[PDB]
């Protein structure tokens, strides 16, 4: 039930950027968090058990903007 | 659109998990919007313009899904895959 989730998160700084990481990585079931993207505005979250609606909603309130980009169950 | 011409996405393959076989590329009116990796012979959900779209991959990374007008997501197998 491992899945990869990519979220677009408002994080201009490196410091709201570390805010987002540690927050995504505090979520139950997460295995890794990486930031990617030409604009480094993507959180990649991997784990099993994760509610994507909960991931985004949390990042939303705590960073202001978050939209789901992709959810891919690990083959 | 020419996938053989497109630069590789920004990817990081996590050491524990199986290495996805495909690059996908997402275009709005033939302009590259995003790119990434996904599994072949599989399935993902993706934000494509305004819509959350369910996408199937076949074993040669052909992506199929019901994309909104002006948008498309295209695949190919990564090098050596």
């Amino acid at each position: 039930q491992r899945t990869k989730i990519v979220v677009k998160v408002h994080m201009p700084c490196g410091k709201s950027r570390a805010k987002a990481l540690a927050l995504a990585a505090s979520v139950n079931g997460v295995d890794s968090v990486e930031i990617t993207g030409e604009d480094k505005d993507r959180l990649v979250v991997v784990g099993r058990g994760i509610d994507p609606v909960r991931l985004v909603a949390l990042l939303r309130e705590k960073c202001g903007l978050a939209e789901l980009l992709m959810v891919e169950l690990v083959k | 659109i020419d996938l053989s011409r497109e630069r590789d996405p920004n990817f990081f393959d996590h050491p524990g998990i199986p290495v996805p076989e495909c690059f996908w590329f997402m275009f709005k009116n033939n302009v590259r919007q995003d790119a990434g990796t996904c599994y072949s012979s599989w399935k993902m959900d993706m934000k494509v313009g305004p819509n959350w779209v369910h996408i199937k991959s076949d074993d040669n990374c052909n992506l199929s899904g019901d994309f909104p007008p002006g948008w498309i997501v295209l695949g190919k197998k990564r090098p050596g895959f």
